[PDB]
């Protein structure tokens, strides 16, 4: 019946503090499932903080799963944690205590990589904040305080009999005879001196009991700093502000920790005389983490009253976000382990751990940068097996993560990058593996590149391993690593390369034309038109493969280079693959009574699409107001290929295996410099362009049913239409 | 007048000249139209502990040796000019006593130096500021006197060091500022936060040198919004339509369409009734920030746009599309615009010779229309009042 409700807020959350309570009673069984589908459904419904107490619950409950149903109560935990994470981006830095916790679990130890898993979500969680009941009070009567501070101790019973009878003399109590409540009087209600040494111990001896808890647990207590409504019947106490007082935060941990001293003792002693009674159970039988902040607060105003009047008197008084980065740290410190393992079951923990330290670099101060070193550092580790392995492979996204941790702003790291360089001398005499760590490095040069040299020679050496003859991966990775004048006449002569067309020497070259797209930061803008040039060649190579996709970034790398001269050459380059579109359709018309082999042509052309990409110059054509206008001719008949049938299809295959509407702005100018701001005025040609657009539904011949090439312009505005009706299923 | 008083002419003390302005004014007249300007900005200066702290003496004593070797650089600072060792109490002489090594001054014209060095220290003790030990303690032809001080271009300063030691000197300002409480106006009443650079250059130069003599110590020390609603009238909701908003300042426009319903006392875009974007950052902004595209740099024109039929949001940069997306028409919509404290708009609407650069490149292409199109009459506007 609880899957129903499946299908003001405070009482709902006593509702959630129920079904979390059936939750406790399967921390029949398939059955108690559902209804952890019920909490958890219920999780997703959603106010969210008593929510979060019932998941404080539920992360005490996580640090009893490390039995698996409360692992499971964790799991919905963490989706909900997930959820509250959306809803986060006060108790939760004791959520993130709890995600600590869940590291203690992990420190505990299949089922386990789930549970890994739901606590990379509750860490990722934790990650968003930094952007049976079983009692154990500490043994206190066999504690023995020093006699010096029994004095004191006086003074602050003094002043709990203060507050006792100030608190009565509120509701206007006094001296009497008896407890008689309607009388408003109670007999106690005299002055503290007139007590018996005995009659003092009755407010005594909880306090010397929180004494005797702060020795056993050896905190200090010392000398230090110099200690510092109309008036009613009977004594008159008048109490120091104690209120006033602030606890420091170590002093406030120790105010919620001797508030769980009371808990567990007076809940140790509930439980014993429920055991005498042979009785039930107490709502405040219940782990003190699992307690709602309100709930711990009726032993935390004493255990504060008592800190405070400490703080009052100036006594030294001791235990004995960016700090969880630092327990990332802690975590650097575990991979120390974890690499003493690598000198030769907790290994699985470590893997479990690296995906986690993966997700945490997701989630985003020298600390951390010292946490990037460590990263270096395990990366060493990871160096070493360079030359369960798909673990190491995680290993290795987690080293593209730690790329991702040079991204978000000792050097000894970069003599691993020299060690590194020896290694590729090898590849010069033929352990992919270390060329995938160079490919990190090579990211992590990119991270670079969002903001020792000598170890870069040796790349530069790398470079000459580059030049010494699959391997084209590397020269992209160079490239990469690039973020010199020799080099620049180096480019010159890849120029004069660019005009013999070999062609996997010219890929070979291609890095190093992306590094002179790195030293475009002059004469660097014309030697980028060179460089054009070079992108010329490579289209003289895409007259008939992936080198020429790196290159094609490279092409990305002449946008940033990008000079109108090379567009007209350009111009006709993509006639020529217009033409060659065209010659390809046709030889679709022989298949009507072949193509999908010229698709990766077509493929190539789309390459060259995204170098016209690269031209995006419309204010060049507002200047205009002038071949660009024939170029956009060009692309609208690479739309009518588009519009033809299955050859777009097969260029969507060839996007599997790894435009036109700018052109569209060239069509206003076919309406027309402030002749077009006459037409805005009109409010010329566009109407009888619409005109042949509905000439389309049933194609020159519709441009002659209207001076001839305007309509010719009207014709190339009707295929564009035809082709945004095509758009029109998108 | 006879009455005590000093003349506003002297009011020019601080640093801003003497100009006249309308007070506050929500539109200054630009020479290419109207800008929308404001809302506007504005404190006496005080001493303040450091001194209530004290540093130990063992830090003071290298203090004093600090001390010393930048009252070398005074004398660097000073015998160049002309001056020399031996007692003429005057700088009109162009001789003084305390041209030299602490030993040999005067030892309470030293103390000017030197006591005063401490403070700084005492002051590194006030903001709590970490200034741990990091290192163990440790030539031109002068006329006269020739100190011979380790040099003290070492380890550059950190910029917080700087920073910390700009709001020292602003401090030892303060105290001074207090100093000249006791004797108009004064040539530096003023705080150091408000007063004009060419002066700031003695006290920051006095900081730094202060902070490289520690450097050379080993020393280290590290630590409402005014709218612009669109006429009622003016709601547009029917098929597409475009606004060219021009920018001066850099800053925190919110610029975009909204909604006639909307209530001004948000700010643009908390509400469903806004759809706009920040004039830096680059968000965009409806029921709090999302990232959209780059803060335009300052006279880096706007170019609102909205879709209708297939509704839609767009904006541009000088015509570089960039947003709201798939929204609905609810009543609708107008042009809205932003000012934080000091930033000024220019939200031109329609008049196509008005428009230029931003508007031709996309807008018109697109078939969006400017206002004016449909209005000989300027359109009005509505700022929100405090």
């Amino acid at each position: 019946l609880a899957v129903l409700p499946l299908i003001p807020l405070f009482a709902g959350t006593e509702h959630r503090a129920i079904m979390v309570d059936s939750m406790l009673h399967t921390v029949r069984g398939r059955s108690l499932t559902k209804a952890q589908r019920d909490v958890i459904e219920d999780c997703l419904m959603a106010r969210p903080s008593m929510l979060q107490h019932l998941l404080r619950r539920l992360v005490f409950d996580v640090p009893i799963l490390n039995k698996m149903p409360l692992k499971l109560l964790t799991n919905h935990y963490e989706r909900c944690w997930k959820y509250y994470c959306l809803p986060t981006g006060t108790s939760e830095e004791e959520l993130h205590l709890t995600r600590k916790l869940f590291w203690g679990i992990f420190d505990s130890l299949y089922d386990q990589e789930l549970y890994r898993m739901a606590m990379p979500c509750l860490c990722a969680i934790a990650g968003a904040l930094p952007p049976n009941f079983d009692p154990r009070p500490v043994e206190t009567l066999n504690v023995i305080i020093p006699e010096k501070l029994d004095s004191f101790i006086n003074k602050f019973a003094e002043y709990t009999h203060e507050k006792w009878a100030f608190d009565k003399i509120q509701n206007n109590w006094s001296y009497g005879e008896n407890v008689d409540e309607e009388l408003k009087t109670h007999p106690m209600l005299r002055p503290y001196k007139t007590f018996s040494e005995k009659d003092k111990e009755i407010y005594r001896w909880p306090i010397k009991e929180s004494l005797k808890a702060m020795i056993a647990w050896e905190w200090t207590i010392e000398k230090a700093r110099e200690g510092e409504y109309d008036p009613r019947e009977g004594y008159n106490p008048q109490p120091p502000d104690l209120s006033g007082v602030t606890l420091s935060r170590e002093l406030q941990a120790m105010a919620e920790q001797l508030a769980e001293n009371y808990h567990n003792t007076w809940g140790r002693k509930k439980k014993q005389e429920l055991e005498a009674k042979g009785g039930g159970t107490h709502p405040l039988l219940v782990p003190y983490d699992t307690l709602t902040a309100k709930e711990k607060a009726r032993d935390r105003e004493k255990a504060q009253e008592l800190l405070k009047f400490l703080q009052m008197n100036g006594y030294a008084v001791t235990r004995g976000y960016f700090l969880s980065t630092p327990a990332k740290v802690l975590g650097s410190g575990g991979h120390a382990s974890n690499k003493e393992k690598e000198m030769i079951f907790c290994k699985l923990a470590a893997l479990v751990r690296h995906r986690v330290s993966l997700f945490g670099t997701d989630a985003p101060l020298h600390i951390l940068a010292r946490s990037l070193d460590a990263r270096t550092v395990m990366k060493s580790g990871p160096e070493i097996v360079k030359a369960f392995f798909e673990s190491a492979s995680e290993d290795i996204e987690k080293m593209v993560e730690n790329l991702r941790l040079g991204k978000v702003s000792t050097t000894v790291a970069l003599l691993p990058v020299l060690t590194t360089l020896f290694q590729h001398i090898a590849q010069h005499q033929f352990l992919d593996d270390v060329q995938v760590s160079c490919y990190r490095t090579l990211c992590s040069i990119y991270s670079l590149g969002t903001t020792v040299e000598k170890l870069r020679p040796a790349l530069g050496e790398c470079l000459a391993r580059l030049a010494a003859a699959a391997f084209l991966e590397p020269q992209l990775n160079e490239y990469n690593a690039c973020s010199t004048l020799p080099m620049l006449c180096s480019y010159l002569p890849r120029w004069w390369e660019r005009g013999p067309e070999p062609a996997l020497p010219a890929g070979a070259p291609p890095p190093c034309t992306a590094v002179t797209s790195d030293h475009l930061n002059g004469n660097i803008l014309r030697i980028i038109v060179n460089n054009l040039g070079i992108d010329e060649a490579t289209w003289m190579k895409r007259l008939a493969v992936s080198r020429a996709r790196p290159e094609l970034l490279h092409s990305h790398f002449i946008p940033t280079i990008g000079k109108r001269a090379g567009k007209v050459v350009a111009e006709e380059e993509q006639l020529r693959l217009e033409a060659k579109a065209e010659a390809e359709e046709g030889e679709l018309l022989v298949r009507d009574e072949c193509r999908d082999l010229y698709a990766l042509y077509p493929l190539l052309i789309r390459y060259v699409d995204n170098n016209r990409a690269h031209w995006l110059p419309n204010a060049n054509a507002e200047e205009l107001f002038v071949g660009e206008i024939f170029i956009y001719w060009s692309k609208s008949h690479n739309f009518k290929r588009e519009e033809q049938n299955f050859v777009v299809q097969n260029e969507i295959n060839n996007m599997s295996f790894l435009m036109a509407k700018a052109g569209d702005a060239q069509s206003g100018g076919s309406d027309q410099t402030k002749k077009k701001r006459r037409g805005d005025r009109y409010s010329t040609l566009k109407k009888m362009l619409p005109i042949g657009l509905n000439m389309c539904a049933p194609k020159t011949r519709y441009a002659l049913k209207d001076v001839r090439e305007f309509l010719q312009n009207n014709l190339h505005l009707q295929g564009k239409v035809e082709g945004s009706p095509s758009l029109r299923w998108q | 007048p006879p009455p005590g008083y000093a003349p506003c002419h002297e009011a020019v003390l601080p640093r801003e000249r003497l100009r006249l302005e309308p007070i506050k004014e929500y539109r200054r007249e630009g020479p290419r139209g109207p800008h929308l300007v404001g809302p506007s900005r504005c404190f006496v200066p005080c001493p303040v502990d450091t001194v209530q702290i004290v540093l130990p003496p063992h830090l003071e004593r290298i203090r004093e040796k600090l001390a010393e070797n930048i009252h070398e650089l005074w004398a660097l600072t000073r015998i160049e000019q002309g001056w020399t060792y031996g007692p003429v109490r005057d700088d009109n002489k162009r001789l003084h006593p305390c041209l030299v090594n602490f030993h040999s001054l005067p030892e309470p014209e030293r103390n000017y130096n030197l006591q005063m060095s401490g403070e700084t220290l005492k002051t590194l003790l006030a903001l709590g500021c970490h200034v741990g030990m990091a290192d163990e303690k440790a030539y031109m032809m002068s006329n006269g006197y020739k100190p011979a001080p380790l040099d003290l271009s070492h380890v550059r300063l950190t910029p917080a060091q700087t920073t910390l030691v700009d709001r020292l000197a602003e401090n030892g300002h303060n105290v001074w500022a207090r100093d000249r409480v006791a004797q108009r106006r004064n040539p530096r009443l003023v705080p150091y936060r408000l007063l004009d650079e060419a002066t700031k250059r003695s006290n920051r130069d006095s900081l730094c040198q202060a902070v490289r003599t520690l450097l050379g110590y080993g020393y280290n020390i590290e630590p409402r919004v005014r709218i612009f609603r669109a006429e009622k009238s003016y709601t547009v909701q029917s098929g597409r339509w475009y606004f060219e908003f021009e920018a001066v300042t850099t800053g925190e426009m919110r610029v975009g369409w909204a909604r006639p319903e909307l209530r001004p006392d948000v700010e643009l875009g908390a509400d469903e009734l806004a759809y706009v974007f920040n004039g830096h950052r680059g968000q965009r902004w409806h029921l709090g920030s999302e990232p959209f595209g780059r803060p335009w740099q300052s006279g880096d024109v706007v170019g609102c746009m909205i879709d209708l039929t297939e509704n839609t949001i767009i904006f541009t940069l000088n015509g570089e599309v960039l947003a709201f997306r798939e929204i609905e028409i609810g009543d609708g919509f107008l042009p809205v615009c932003s000012l934080g404290p000091g930033q000024v708009g220019h939200l031109n609407l329609g008049q196509d010779v008005s428009s230029l650069r931003f508007f031709a490149i996309c807008g018109l292409q697109e078939g969006f229309e400017p206002f004016a199109i449909n209005m000989q009459r300027p359109v009005t506007t509505w700022f929100s009042k405090s």
